[PDB]
């Protein structure tokens, strides 16, 4: 995306905050 | 936008050896999960390629006194829209949903937005403030990939040296408080390195 980023990859911190 | 006697006495030390460096480094036990800091060169963290995702981390030293200078290191390129640099108490946190300035976000940390050339403290209550602060309003300053942070704990404040130009207290009303470096940072595979200068305890 704009920031370099992808959908594919697993946000970690968001599960982890869950 | 004349440096402190005290912080031309600090700047003139020559600086601490890397082990010394080591002691203030990134904390990769205070951390957003998705960043982690080098194993084999650990003043920098890499963060992870996450999608809607903006992601902090403090260095391992908390301060409550003295004068304190770090170098920061941050490529241009991998700045993105949200590049912030500055200092946190230990309750800010360290991950936000979406791309946002997270540091100085809210009541727990300070932050210089380097692309916006905007100063953000409380931010989601309080009107950022334009950094520095001789700049005119559609004006541009570019942020070179290396620079300095200032933290002074007697005085309470936070400046930043940019290619050895104080460039004026950031902030204040910062006595009291334990703060510590932080960063937050929105592009993927962003590499950021902190290196601690020195320090020059009060009198």
């Amino acid at each position: 995306d704009i920031n370099n980023n992808n959908n594919i990859v697993e946000d970690v911190e968001r599960k982890r905050e869950f | 936008y004349c440096k402190p006697t005290r912080l031309d006495l600090l700047l003139d030390m020559p600086p601490v050896s890397y082990d010394v460096q080591l002691l203030h480094s990134w904390n990769n036990n205070d951390r957003s999960l998705n960043v982690f800091v080098k194993e084999d060169d650990k003043l920098i963290f890499h963060r992870h390629p996450v999608a809607q995702s903006t992601d902090a981390i403090r260095g391992k030293v908390g301060y409550t006194r003295g004068l304190h200078v770090w170098q920061i290191t941050w490529a241009m390129r991998q700045r993105g829209t949200h590049a912030v640099v500055g200092v946190a108490t230990a309750d800010a946190p360290l991950h936000s949903v979406g791309y946002t300035t997270l540091v100085g976000n809210n009541h727990e940390s300070w932050g210089w937005d380097l692309g916006r050339n905007r100063l953000y403290h409380d931010g989601k209550n309080q009107p950022s403030k334009t950094y520095p602060a001789f700049l005119e309003p559609d004006e541009t300053f570019i942020v070179p990939d290396s620079f300095l942070v200032a933290l002074d704990m007697d005085d309470g404040t936070l400046s930043f040296i940019v290619d050895g130009q104080y460039m004026g207290v950031a902030f204040r009303g910062l006595k009291g408080k334990k703060l510590y470096p932080v960063v937050s940072a929105v592009w993927g595979h962003c590499e950021i390195r902190m290196r601690y200068l020195n320090g020059l305890d009060p009198e």
